[PDB]
């Protein structure tokens, strides 16, 4: 039936060098900062566009700055300018620079930088003082040697004969950080409708010096992602009848394995 | 200009055909602060690529900062280490393109 | 380690009551119990076999010379 | 095509990734199929449905 | 009691049990920097002692961060107290009262709050960032309050899964961390008694997400377990510390063998733990099983088929136990608190340690006087009740015992912030739940129900119909100041009591909150940063008032000062025409505010030594320096008040007579200041003469403390008047590539960069940079755009500074909407903050004066 899969971690390794030509090489999500579906449905719910990010219709309607009447409160004269407040801030913080922030979503705050040190060269250890490690520039109440402390003749570190590194430690360690699916070892099976390879491409911030066309692309797909994320509702209770088990069943059908371009004809010819 | 359009987004913000093109009236990102302008493109320790694009584009169009850092920390070891490594690189590239190769420049 | 030495230990810091081999009862603050039952305590009242007390600031008692102790009904939960 | 053509490929027709829109119209063919069905239907029928 | 309770190892019964014995309870707080991992080893604690709660495999368990915004911001943004029994490795059980605080900079209330009611403190040090900005604030705050202090170096993993290190400079590393914790606490405390080293058990090493937590003496106790003849004890004074193995002789020494030898550490604890980690992170299905069995640890194939985490959590946990090394620390090095008693009691207490209630407190007995003292407030999920969290330092409290609350207004003379409440329930909180008990004797906590009316933020619990000379607990002393200020109104003014609860709620929620009314009726909130503020709105837009609130733009809270001697002494008279005074004002010297603020000099001194620090540190003469007469707006203000008014020309007596009154209008006088209201700093106000009226009803009351705050007013506006802007301080740990673009957002805001430093070991850098705090608004999600989230910042208020134009000045021209350039930013703010507080449109130098 082909629904589960248990792979060993040097063929995952290996699929992930092979595929690694689609995937961006990121080890946290510190750089979707006020780039994810949170901040996206914050900013709809605001009707306010992150300037990379999508634009649609005001969820509500809109109040129009120019149909409040000069309060005490809302006094322009009041007011100290520093900083013209950009969209960005009140995402940021929705309910301290928002008035009437309804169906806001918070954004989680900053996640510790992931310090991680990708492995260039095979050859090298695995445990290994990388260049890119600032130095640690060196410089106690020891008893005395004296001391008659000895240990007994069984005695010796826990994992001694072991080696400390071996062929597929680096792998590991690399898988450990590797984006889904290549941090798993086992699962289920999906459609290859159901995979999309360039959701994280477009996902991403767009690449520096593009055209405005492209830029528009990646906005708009972002636009349409969003949509589809916020409608989701969930699925109903069917009772899982199937239409071609049904037709199996029936005495008009009969089944055969066929080249699928012969296949393709047939269906041409049937349609016309 | 720039301050004029800052002082203006200030005031602003207080007081049947088929077209299958979208309209660059529709493009955002179109802003006045260099900060939000020009955003500082990730180096993932010159060791992390973005996807899809090409490894050697990226390489030469990478800030080369990362290359200045490993070039000034790097012992002499491992310098000859990383020098080798690039030599097996370089000599893989140059028989991938020996391999396909044009037919203009063969023989 | 013995299941009762564990209990003994839990002891520690509170009142107890000792009966030596000789059977001078020895009660105060259990401040440290050995795996071996020696035991370190603090302001004691000591009962001697005639009936008379006395009082001490700070005693310790050998273990193998310990008849057995009382421990408080803290502990029994 | 805006990461395929870049470095050494310049800009040409020999880009062939169509996963994305055939997963698309896949989708598409999805919702379309029940009122393509249903239409069909009323129409190779016995009798007739409209109104 | 009988209430439901989840599962537990240990029994509600021997819990209270060990209450009454207050030689085996340990009041901890866990402190550190942000995201540390705190929460985390709570809720790895609490999992252990209670067997059915679990730490969900791909996602983090806490148990603390209860809040709805904490759990969807991710950062803890309150206090959790957490009351457990937890094992010694001995095996002798404790009880121990932790204290979980928050991380974040701007959440330091909730840490001093916590402090106040502990004895000890845990700092929790990542192992791979180090030593950061709210570590060092901790660590001088905690050994200023006097509380003894241990070290948990956490998250030790990633010195073996993200930089993958070897074991001796993992093994520097450590080292490295250890040695600058002893540098800030020798420069931040005179005594040197408080030395910390793993060797004397001072340290403990700990990977809360893998569950691994052990000292020297607990890994030494785990080869003792394997071979049964090794006094654990010893081998722990002999592992760390450049003591090399030999293994020929079955020694150690202080000098290296082969010259390749590692140090005992690296030998035993660090490398076979690199052997598991690898072993179970790359060789999951060759030869883990062998090591497992090596280890003598089995796991069943639906526990081996896990992913790498799960299963690496799994075998730590299995290989290491208990968390017993923590529990080792604290009961060796933090007082009973029977021993720690004392020191809490010269510190806080207001009527010091040689009281007899000082002594019938730091005796601690159950048996006596009630003395609770009451820091947190913890508000019922509904929002409508408040239950008092605090410590009892003598007595025992009664479910329904009558009790008397006295409020921080008290003192033994003014008996009017008093009052007599009735006590209805008591509670043992831990975290998601809460134990109800009958009684909690000294020594504990408790949360208190039905006296949360009379009080606000502190308050000091005792008995009615006894200790009549009872007085209160210091108000907390707090880590930083309370600066950035926003205004509040409703959206429709017919829910404004809703709104007004909604405030006091928060008031009281917040301990560090400031809220008040203005003159133009503008509701006013001050707060520490951004964060905080947007905390408290969602708190007080969402539980408490349950209406829409608007929110005016962030603004900061100015001071004023001089910078040069008053052009001509000014006077005024009283309104019965007598009584005149005569001021003159002048900036006092570099770092006298410092010195007053930070305590160095107190009013309280014997003028004996008063005048000796003031006549040998900043040159004064001992005439002036025995003529100190107050110390500005508080007991502890950057102004000074002499009175240089020579005896041959005023009574001594009668000026004496007055000294009060005039003391009370020149604090006023400073408090308000006449620029825009606000604080004054940095000013000596100088009585240069005092002539006074014969008879007390002449003098006295509403004749001196008008025409006193009228001089001094009059006095600092004839000095050259300045305003000084808070300053905060931003630390920023960025990769070792946007240092520039750090430098560049900085540079425009009127930033300026002091230093900029690798982090040793590890591939990032610290820019630590002045931002003037009016521009520091957005400058981090600025940062964090602008470099796609690589670079962080936290900013903290640091010193105050002059602004760059000249406020009083009327030449200038403002426009209402745009941003001035620096040579007149003194004028628009204090003309606009004229507007805000609804004071007239400009003051001029003659507007206090008598003569116009
Ligand atoms: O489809 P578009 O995005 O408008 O791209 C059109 C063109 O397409 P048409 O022939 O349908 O007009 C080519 O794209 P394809 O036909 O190959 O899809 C071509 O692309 P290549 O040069 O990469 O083959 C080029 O796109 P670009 O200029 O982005 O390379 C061009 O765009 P212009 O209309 O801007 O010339
Ligand atoms: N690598 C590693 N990460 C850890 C470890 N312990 C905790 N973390 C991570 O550190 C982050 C901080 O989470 P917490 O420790 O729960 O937060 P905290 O310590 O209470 O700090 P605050 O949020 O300010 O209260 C979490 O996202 C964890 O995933 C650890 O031992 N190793
Ligand atoms: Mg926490």
């Amino acid at each position: 039936t082909y629904q589960r899969w248990q792979f060993t971690l040097p063929m995952m390794s290996t699929l992930y060098r092979l595929a690694n030509q689609l995937l961006t090489d990121l080890v946290d999500d510190n750089y979707f900062y006020l780039f994810d579906l949170k901040a996206f449905f914050t900013s709809k719910a605001l009707n306010m566009a992150i300037p990379g990010g999508p634009k649609f219709e005001p969820l509500v309607r809109d109040i129009n700055l120019q149909d409040e009447d000069w309060n005490e409160f809302n006094d322009i004269n009041k007011i100290i300018i520093r900083q013209p407040i950009r969209t960005e801030y009140k995402i940021a913080f929705p309910y301290l620079y928002n008035n009437l922030p309804h169906h806001v979503h918070l954004t989680w705050y900053h996640t510790p930088n992931v310090v991680f040190i990708k492995t260039e060269d095979p050859d090298l250890p695995a445990f290994y003082f990388d260049p890119l490690i600032n130095p640690i520039s060196h410089r106690e109440p020891l008893p005395d040697d004296d001391e008659e402390f000895e240990l007994p003749e069984f005695v010796e570190p826990f994992l001694k004969d072991t080696p400390l590194y071996t062929d597929n430690t680096a792998n590991g360690i690399a898988l450990l950080w590797a984006p889904r699916p290549f941090n798993l070892r086992s699962g289920r099976t999906r459609r290859a409708l159901d995979i999309p390879l360039v959701k994280n491409w477009y996902r991403e911030h767009c690449p520096a010096g593009q055209p405005v066309k492209v830029r528009v692309s990646y906005q708009k797909l972002l636009k349409y992602y969003v949509l589809n994320a916020l409608k989701h509702r969930p699925p109903k209770a069917q009772k899982k009848r199937y239409l071609f088990r049904s037709f199996k069943a029936t005495k008009f059908f009969q089944s055969t394995k066929l080249d699928w371009v012969e296949v393709g004809l047939q269906v041409c010819r049937q349609g016309y | 200009k720039d301050k004029s359009k800052e002082l203006h987004a200030i005031k602003e913000r207080y007081l049947r055909k088929f077209v299958f093109e979208w309209d660059a009236s529709e493009d955002t990102s179109i802003d006045y602060n260099p900060l939000y302008k020009e955003r500082h493109q990730v180096q993932l320790l010159g060791r992390g690529f973005i996807a899809g694009i090409d490894l050697k584009q990226q390489k030469r169009e990478q800030s080369r900062f990362y290359g200045d850092l490993m070039e000034k920390r790097r012992t002499l070891e491992e310098k000859e280490q990383e020098e080798a490594r690039l030599r097996k690189l370089r000599k893989k590239e140059a028989k991938q393109r020996w391999d396909d190769r044009h037919w203009s420049q063969k023989k | 380690i013995g299941v009762p030495i564990k209990v003994l230990h839990e002891a520690e810091g509170h009142i107890v009551t000792c009966e030596t081999n000789t059977g001078e009862v020895y009660r105060g603050k259990l401040i440290e119990a050995e795996d071996n039952m020696n035991c370190q305590m603090s302001n004691i009242t000591v009962t001697y076999r005639d009936g008379r007390v006395a009082q001490l600031e700070q005693v310790y008692i050998r273990g193998s010379k310990i008849r057995f102790l009382i421990l408080p009904d803290m502990l029994k939960n | 095509y805006y990461r395929f053509n870049t470095g050494p490929v310049g800009k040409g027709p020999g880009c062939g990734f169509w996963a994305a829109g055939w997963r698309v119209w896949l989708f598409f063919m999805r919702g379309i199929t029940p009122l393509l069905e249903r239409w069909l239907g009323n129409l190779l029928a016995r009798q007739f449905e409209g109104r | 009691m009988e209430q439901t309770l989840p599962v537990t190892v240990y029994e509600m019964d021997f819990l209270a049990d060990l209450m009454d014995n207050s030689e085996l309870i340990r009041n901890v707080t866990l402190c550190g920097h942000l995201h540390h991992g705190k929460t985390c080893f709570v809720d790895c604690l609490i999992e252990q002692t209670h067997p059915e709660i679990r730490k969900r495999y791909d996602q983090d368990l806490c148990y603390t961060d209860i809040l709805f915004t904490e759990q969807e911001r991710g950062v803890g943004i309150k206090s959790t107290p957490v009351t457990v029994v937890l094992p010694d490795t001995k095996g002798k059980s404790y009880l121990f009262n932790i204290m979980d605080t928050p991380g974040h900079v701007n959440f330091s209330d909730e840490v001093t709050a916590g402090l106040r009611i502990s004895d000890g403190v845990v700092l929790f040090i990542d192992a791979a960032e180090g030593v950061m900005l709210n570590t060092e604030r901790l660590i001088k705050h905690a050994v200023q309050e006097r509380l003894a202090v241990t070290v948990c170096i956490n998250k030790i993993d990633r010195l073996i899964l993200e930089l993958k290190l070897p074991p001796t400079d993992a093994y520097y590393k450590l080292r490295h961390i250890v040695d600058e914790v002893n540098g800030l606490i020798s420069m931040y405390s005179t005594d040197e008694n408080l030395i910390l080293s793993p060797l004397l058990g001072n340290v403990c090493f700990s990977s809360s997400q893998y569950s691994i937590c052990f000292t020297l003496g607990s890994f030494a106790k785990i080869y003792a377990d394997t071979f049964g003849d090794i006094n654990y004890q010893e081998f722990a004074k002999r592992l760390w510390g450049d003591i090399y193995f030999n293994p020929k002789t079955r020694k150690f020494t202080k000098k290296a063998p082969t010259s390749s030898s590692q140090r005992s550490f690296v030998e035993f604890i660090l490398e076979p733990l690199y052997k598991i980690l690898a072993q179970v992170v790359g060789d999951v299905d060759t030869s883990l099983p062998r090591t497992l069995d090596e280890l003598g640890i089995h796991l069943t194939k639906e526990e081996l088929k896990l992913n790498i985490r799960p299963l690496l959590r799994l075998v730590c946990k299995k290989f290491f136990g208990e968390f017993t090394g923590f529990v080792d620390m604290c009961v060796q090095h933090i007082p009973s608190p029977k021993v720690g008693a004392k020191p809490k009691i010269e510190h806080t207490y207001t009527g010091g340690v040689d009281s007899d209630l000082g002594e019938a407190m730091s005796d601690c007995d159950p048996d006596g006087p009630l003395m609770c003292h009451t820091t947190k407030m913890y508000s019922t999920d509904d929002g409508v009740q408040f239950h008092a969290f605090g410590r009892v330092l003598s007595g025992t409290i009664h479910a329904g015992q009558p009790v008397k609350v006295l409020g921080e207004n008290y003192t033994l003379e003014d008996e009017e912030d008093s009052q007599i409440c009735t006590v209805g329930r008591l509670w043992i909180s831990v975290a998601r739940y809460h134990i109800e008990v009958n009684r909690v004797p000294a020594g504990n906590w408790v949360l208190i129900e039905g006296v949360d009316q009379p009080i606000v933020k502190t308050a000091t619990i005792t008995e009615p119909r006894g200790n009549e000379e009872a007085q209160i607990f210091r108000p907390l002393k707090f880590n930083t100041t309370s600066v950035i200020k926003i205004a509040v109104e409703p959206v429709n003014p017919s829910e404004l009591p809703k709104m007004l609860d909604g405030l006091r709620k928060v008031n009281k929620s917040y301990p560090s909150l400031t809220t008040k009314v203005e003159e133009s009726g503008e509701h006013v909130i001050l707060g520490t940063g951004e964060l905080y503020l947007d905390c408290v709105m969602h708190d007080l837009r969402k539980m408490y008032s349950e209406i829409d609130i608007k929110v005016a733009d962030p603004v900061v809270t100015f001071c004023e000062t001089v910078v040069e001697t008053s052009s001509l002494k000014c006077f005024a008279e009283t309104p019965n025409k007598k009584n005149k005074i005569t001021m003159i004002a002048e900036p006092l010297e570099k770092g006298l505010a410092e010195d007053i603020e930070n305590e160095v000099v107190q009013i309280t001194w014997n003028r004996k030594k008063l005048g000796e620090f003031f006549q040998t540190k900043y040159d004064w003469d001992l005439l002036a320096a025995r003529s100190i007469w107050a110390f500005g707006p508080d007991a502890t203000g950057p102004n000074i008040l002499v009175d240089d008014t020579l005896p041959s020309e005023v009574d001594k007596a009668l000026l004496g007579s007055v000294k009060d009154s005039i003391v009370q209008g020149f604090q006023w006088g400073t408090r308000e200041g006449p620029l825009c209201d606000e604080l004054i700093r940095n000013v000596k106000f100088k009585i240069l003469d005092a002539v006074v009226a014969q008879e007390p009803l002449h003098r006295g009351g509403g004749q001196i403390i008008p025409t006193a705050r009228r001089v001094v007013y009059s006095a600092f506006l004839m000095a050259t008047p300045r305003l000084m802007e808070p300053y905060y301080f931003v630390e920023v740990q960025a990769p070792a590539d946007c240092v520039s673009a750090v430098y560049t957002v900085l540079a425009r805001r009127r930033g300026h960069v002091t230093q900029d430093a690798p982090i040793p070991g590890s591939p990032l850098y610290t820019i630590k940079a002045f931002i003037p705090a009016i521009d520091s608004f957005g400058f981090e999600t600025d940062l964090r755009t602008h470099t796609q989230g690589q670079a962080f910042s936290l900013s903290v208020f640091h010193h105050w500074q002059i602004v760059p134009g000249d406020p009083l000045d009327k030449s200038i021209v403002i426009r209402p909407l745009e941003p001035q350039p620096a040579p007149h930013l003194a004028r628009e703010f204090m003309i606009k903050t004229r507007r805000r507080k609804g004071l007239s449109e400009d003051v001029s130098i003659s507007k206090f004066f008598d003569d116009p």
